[PDB]
């Protein structure tokens, strides 16, 4: 699905 | 000292950029990789993700899936800093009088939105929100940066690419005009833009032709994306505001030699393999950071580099300060006969409406006993010459479709020439 990466 | 902001996940916490999150497909809510026990390395294998509350009734997660040189060449070349030419002006001091004094001949950078009159969403506004308001099913123009080709696709299909990992493609959305969507109510152009805009000032409310849909562009640029050198359609001046991230602008002044080089370069079929900045004398490197607004004058050849994921809002407009340049860039665009995806709709129709206003200004000048400014009179001569070329008996067929209703070009042209002749004395 849709994911939000890190930083 | 507090405020109200959106939250996500079961923990009901605001978005934290340092934590991995995955969106449940059922409830469309984002959940931390820690809260729901889904590690970041596990994310690619998940096709459909359902959060545990949704998994009870909507079914278990379908965890069964079953160029660089052009950027390097851009960063290799040394460019003068934009501080030399690009002026920094506070929004409160960027008025119509300031434009008249300086003539809007070089780009303006406004570090803070304060005073601009600009209306944009808060930085807690994400690409997921853009999909909801613009519309998940809306077809949008996506640019394959590596291949330098444009392809239409569903917005939900692109935003699926945006919210993924290991993006094998460099896709950008730089042509998304949302003035016809729910998001149109969230973005309003700066007050300086509305005052200068020809369509904002001189386009009738009863006009049967739709206004140029160039006012509320939205840009979603991925990390390490590239937009090649170009001139905005019709020499339209542009304003760019970076909501999130940052974007680097490479600005070239529309000198006579530079514009000729651009047209010869842009017309060449291999223009995607020729770095245009190496053909010009001075190309300025402007870094527009988060929350900053960049105003680009008419005819400037500019290219943008996006180092990080960036959300920006842009808009094109036409003003009386660069009538000559706007026509010249339109002539270059007309001769190129490039794709009409980035075009300026009804550019000639706006010119016809401007010419009608100039005739009324000439009539008012006789009544008010005051001389019109020389740049308007010169602009009237430029527009009048364009009117004759557009309505010439040999070339009327092309430009007739952009002729406003109940318009007599012969009467308008003859009246302008006489009034211009009077004002020259
Ligand atoms: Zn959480
Ligand atoms: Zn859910």
């Amino acid at each position: 699905a849709r994911t939000k990466q890190t930083a | 000292n507090m405020a109200t902001v959106p939250v996500y996940c079961v923990c009901r916490l605001p978005y934290d950029v340092t934590r991995f999150m995955i969106e449940c497909d059922a409830c469309k809510d984002w959940f931390h990789g820690s809260c729901v026990g889904v590690e970041e390395e596990e994310a690619p294998d998940i096709d459909i993700y359902h959060c545990p509350n949704c998994e009870k009734t909507h079914g278990k997660s379908t965890l069964k899936k079953k160029s660089q040189l052009f950027i390097k060449e851009l960063r290799s070349r040394t460019f003068p800093s934009a501080e030399d030419v690009v002026a920094r002006v506070p929004g409160s001091q960027l008025t119509l009088g300031y434009m008249e004094e300086h003539g809007f001949t070089e780009p303006i950078l406004v570090p803070k939105k304060d005073g601009l009159g600009l209306a944009v969403p808060a930085p807690t506004f994400y690409v997921s929100d853009v999909e909801n308001y613009v519309g998940p099913e809306r077809s949008v123009d996506v640019t394959d940066v590596t291949k330098q080709k444009d392809c239409k696709m569903k917005l939900k299909e692109f935003v699926d690419y945006y919210y993924s990992t290991n993006r094998k493609r460099v896709l950008n959305v730089t042509n998304l005009e949302f003035s016809d969507t729910r998001m149109s109510s969230f973005v309003e152009p700066p007050d300086i833009v509305k005052k200068l805009s020809w369509v904002e000032n001189y386009w009738p409310d009863d006009a049967l032709l739709a206004k140029p849909k160039v006012t509320k562009y939205c840009l979603i640029c991925v990390k390490d994306s590239y937009t090649d050198f170009h001139i905005d359609s019709g020499g339209a001046s542009a304003w760019y505001h970076v909501l999130k991230g940052e974007k680097t602008f490479y600005l070239i002044r529309p000198a006579s030699a530079n514009i000729s080089l651009y047209e010869r370069w842009r017309s060449a079929s291999n223009h995607s393999e020729m770095f245009f900045a190496d053909q010009v004398d001075k190309c300025y490197k402007c870094i527009v950071k988060q929350g900053q607004t960049l105003f680009i004058p008419s005819g400037w050849i500019y290219a943008t580099l996006t180092p990080v994921d960036c959300l920006a809002f842009a808009g094109h407009f036409l003003h009386s300060l660069s009538v000559e340049m706007q026509m010249r860039a339109y002539e270059v665009e007309r001769r190129l006969k490039l794709g009409s995806l980035t075009q300026f709709p009804n550019f000639e129709t706006a010119c016809w409406y401007m010419g009608k206003h100039l005739l009324e200004a000439f009539k008012g000048s006789h009544k008010s006993g005051k001389q019109l400014p020389p740049h308007l009179v010169q602009g009237a001569k430029i527009l009048n010459g364009a009117f004759r070329s557009w309505t010439k008996k040999q070339a009327l067929a092309e430009h007739e479709d952009e002729l406003p209703e109940h318009f007599k070009p012969s009467q308008l042209i003859k009246d302008l020439a006489k009034e211009i002749r009077l004002s020259e004395n």
